[PDB]
């Protein structure tokens, strides 16, 4: 057979993003002496939005300690972050939406968003719109919170990680459908080259698993193996379950 | 009065069926339609591109969510910090 | 409460709306008590109360913004900050408020 | 109250937007010419420049030299002050018919330089000689 | 001892002394007479006779 | 004396630029220069053995 | 009538590629080249286009007279009028706010160390 619809993705010719219109590396402040100790204003000079990105980003101006200069970085706004607002960032600046503390400084309830997983990372966790992490818990002795990350999979970090309190912007974008394909043209022309797929069943055999037959239909369990292999992996991958779910996550 | 139902939907015309027209109905109120501003005091319009508004007659700038000045879930989130920032 | 007090005022009584007139009237000085909203910008804020501490006025925060303060003084558009030069029929000026 | 012969206002429209000055002779309206609550205010274009020990005359000198302006400024367009800097000298020598003829304005703006450079040095109302940062 | 304390963090190359060539024969040996000469430049004039016309009339040859 | 105004700097993380300390400790090293050193380190934080050992016990 | 052409070797019509048809005193049109009218300078802080400040294409005024490039205040061919005069304001409602916290600090401060003192007792 050929080589599949997605196992060429990987390559990176054309299923590479595009980078025209996207802004900047949508990132925090890198850390240290200022914010692993006291704390930095930052001021939100614009909010923009980003092309291919779920959540409009915020260009927060800080100030250089070691040279007259200014640095600008690309947060991702939190709803409520305005243009002309003064952010804080590090260990002694307080619980505001905006300002950017250390998970340990938090009190377990908050709710943060570019949670950085290791420190030091400069943002990882709930960057996309809407979302967010809670600060569940806290070990002080071996400084490690514990977070919930939008999944759900509650996970421990180091307590000296980072994160930009409140919830990120552009929330509840889902709600509207789409309509017309069109929309969703535009949406993925702007970000990648996954849209339109068409249906491996479609498709011949040929070109992927599921193709060809005189009807349309897969005949051989769409659950595949984690253990399979790059051609082998087109259907419902290392399922557990499968089939319409009910309850809860 | 044009439409009884249809609302700023009919655009759309007769596509894509009465469900997806009163869901995106909904939210295409909600988008097109002005904020109060917070500061400025004044009313009018404005969102520009997803969770970015505004500018009256002032200019600011503001992340609100895709379809609206304040998701819900803002709201409630600047009470969770406002409880526990006084702790 | 406030919005009785300032009712009395616009019924019988001398008042200011807004910024400029305020100011004209705090460096008249005839300004005896100036009534900022919240919403209007710390710096305008912080302006009039530098303003009142040379004029030696009173200065209180109406807690609430400025479509709200129009509403108590009596008016329909929206006002960021009364001054109350003469009403001695109200109790705003005996009232810490 | 207020805005006496001393309020070291600061300029905010025009030209010396952001340069400290002293409202030499106030006049709350009336004058045909300028139909509105303004100053007579002399104030300072160039400032002092900064000096210290470790430095001296051809820059000390240098530094110590004080511009003066003069000008009617509405008070719309003075931020007035908590610090006052004192004097009636400079009354008799900013009048209005000082302002119009040209000569007639350099001779105050003589005048109030070496006032200027008087108060300075011996360090009187420090903050008016300072620049406002902005 | 008392080591050079240093500012830059970072450690540039410490500009040096870059002798200049100053080589023990010449590689060309002798120079080479002017690649391009008066009389090399400008060969042959011309006679299309509406040069001719240009020459005479407009004063360029 | 009086012109001379006194005006303090203040380094406090968030006020006025921080002024030029010795950085040596943080200084991004060549190559050999890291070499050199992490070199001696790795010997003594090694159990070195007593055949060696005995060179660095010298005179 | 009297149509007309392009005068480059770019037939495309691409902006900086604009036609103004032109009636020159031989009296037939000639097209010529429309160079790009120049946006407006603004402001810093504000997006307000920038006042008594000549357009101009970033060249066209690099040899032109600075009065023109400018105006003659705090911050001329920069920031804005009333956007100075927000930060003339700004700046000096600040410093005495500044001025303000330092004598409370150094008061409370000596209360502090009053109260101290009188516990310790």
């Amino acid at each position: 057979g050929r080589v599949i619809r997605n196992q060429r993705k990987g390559a990176g010719s054309i299923f590479t993003s595009h980078t025209r219109l996207r802004q900047g590396a949508a990132k925090l402040r890198n850390l240290d002496y200022a914010e692993r100790h006291g704390y930095i204003r930052g001021v939100v000079k614009q909010i923009v939005h980003d092309a291919g990105r779920g959540a409009p980003l915020a260009k927060v101006v800080f100030r250089d300690p070691y040279k007259y200069k200014l640095r600008e970085e690309t947060f991702i706004a939190n709803e409520g972050l305005h243009t002309g607002q003064f952010i804080y960032a590090g260990k002694k600046a307080s619980l505001n939406v905006g300002n950017v503390l250390p998970l340990g400084s938090v009190p377990e309830g908050t709710i943060i968003s570019n949670v950085e997983e290791r420190p030091g990372d400069r943002g990882a966790l709930a960057r996309a719109s809407g979302n967010y992490v809670i600060v569940i818990g806290h070990n002080p002795e071996d400084n490690k919170t514990r977070v919930r990350l939008p999944s759900g999979a509650k996970k421990i970090i180091s307590s000296d990680a980072r994160g930009v309190i409140g919830v990120v912007a552009g929330g509840g974008r889902i709600d509207k459908p789409l309509l017309k394909a069109g929309r969703a043209f535009h949406k993925y022309r702007v970000k990648r080259n996954s849209w339109p797929k068409t249906r491996g069943v479609a498709m011949n055999p040929v070109d992927h698993p599921h193709g060809g037959g005189n009807h349309q239909h897969i005949g051989k369990a769409s659950t595949i193996s984690r253990g399979a292999v790059s051609g082998q992996k087109a259907g419902l991958i290392a399922a557990r379950r499968t089939g319409l779910l009910r309850g809860s996550q | 009065k044009r439409t009884k139902k249809v609302g700023i939907t009919g655009k759309y015309g007769v596509r894509y069926g009465s469900s997806l027209r009163r869901q995106v109905k909904k939210l295409e109120v909600q988008q097109h339609a002005t904020y109060n501003c917070s500061f400025c005091g004044k009313t009018c319009v404005k969102r520009g591109a997803a969770g970015v508004w505004s500018c009256s007659s002032c200019n600011r700038t503001i992340a609100g969510g895709a379809y609206t000045l304040s998701t819900a879930a803002a709201a409630t989130v600047r009470s969770t910090i406002r409880r526990l920032r006084d702790m | 409460n406030i919005n009785q007090k300032l009712a009395l005022v616009v019924k019988s009584g001398k008042y200011s709306l807004g910024y400029k007139s305020t100011v004209k009237s705090l460096r008249q000085g005839k300004a005896k008590l100036i009534i900022i909203a919240a919403n209007t910008p710390v710096l305008r804020k912080s302006e009039l109360e530098y303003y009142a501490m040379l004029s030696k006025t009173k200065v209180y925060y109406f807690q609430g913004g400025n479509n709200e303060l129009g509403t108590a003084v009596g008016k329909l558009f929206r006002v960021g900050v009364v001054t109350i030069l003469d009403a001695g029929d109200s109790d705003i000026l005996t009232a810490l408020a | 109250k207020f805005l006496k012969a001393g309020k070291v206002a600061v300029v905010v429209r025009g030209r010396y937007a952001g340069k400290k000055v002293v409202i030499v002779k106030p006049h709350d309206e009336g004058t045909k010419s300028h139909p509105f609550g303004h100053a007579l205010v002399a104030g300072i274009e160039r400032y002092p420049l900064k000096v210290t020990k470790r430095q001296g005359a051809k820059k000390v000198a240098k530094r110590t030299k004080i511009k003066p302006f003069i000008k009617v400024i509405n008070y719309n367009h003075l931020l007035p002050t908590r610090y006052t800097l004192d004097v009636e000298a400079f009354k008799s020598v900013v009048s209005t018919e000082t302002f119009e003829e040209p000569s007639q304005r350099e001779e105050a703006k003589k005048v109030i330089k070496k006032a200027f450079e008087e108060r300075h040095q011996a360090g009187k109302n420090q903050w008016f000689f300072t620049k406002l940062n902005f | 001892k008392a080591l050079k304390v240093r500012t830059s963090a970072s450690f540039r190359l410490p500009k040096t002394l870059k002798l200049a060539r100053s080589p023990k024969y010449a590689t060309k040996a002798v120079p080479h007479y002017n690649r391009l000469d008066s009389y090399k430049v400008i060969e042959q004039p011309i006679t299309s006779e509406t040069a001719m016309k240009k020459v005479e009339d407009g004063n360029t040859l | 004396n009086p012109l001379t105004k006194s005006s303090p700097r203040n380094f406090g993380i968030g006020q006025a630029i921080q002024p030029k300390r010795n950085l040596s400790r943080y200084v991004k090293w060549p190559e050999y220069v890291r070499l050199q050193r992490q070199k001696k380190i790795l010997s003594i934080r090694l159990k070195v053995p007593p055949s060696i050992a005995q060179f660095q016990n010298t005179l | 009538a009297q149509r007309v052409t392009f005068r480059r070797r770019n037939p495309y019509n691409t902006k900086s590629n604009k036609i103004k048809v032109v009636k020159t005193p031989g009296g037939a049109l000639r097209s010529q080249h429309v160079k790009k009218l120049a946006t407006r300078p603004k402001c810093g802080d504000t997006g307000v286009p920038l006042q008594g400040v000549s357009t101009l294409r970033p060249r066209q005024y690099a040899t032109v007279s600075r009065t023109k490039k400018t105006v003659s205040r705090a911050y001329g061919g920069s920031k804005s009028a009333n956007a100075v005069k927000e930060r003339i304001v700004r700046a000096f409602l600040i410093e005495e706010q500044k001025i303000v916290k330092r004598v409370i600090k150094e008061q409370t401060e000596a209360a502090k160390k009053a109260e101290k003192k009188d516990a310790k007792k």
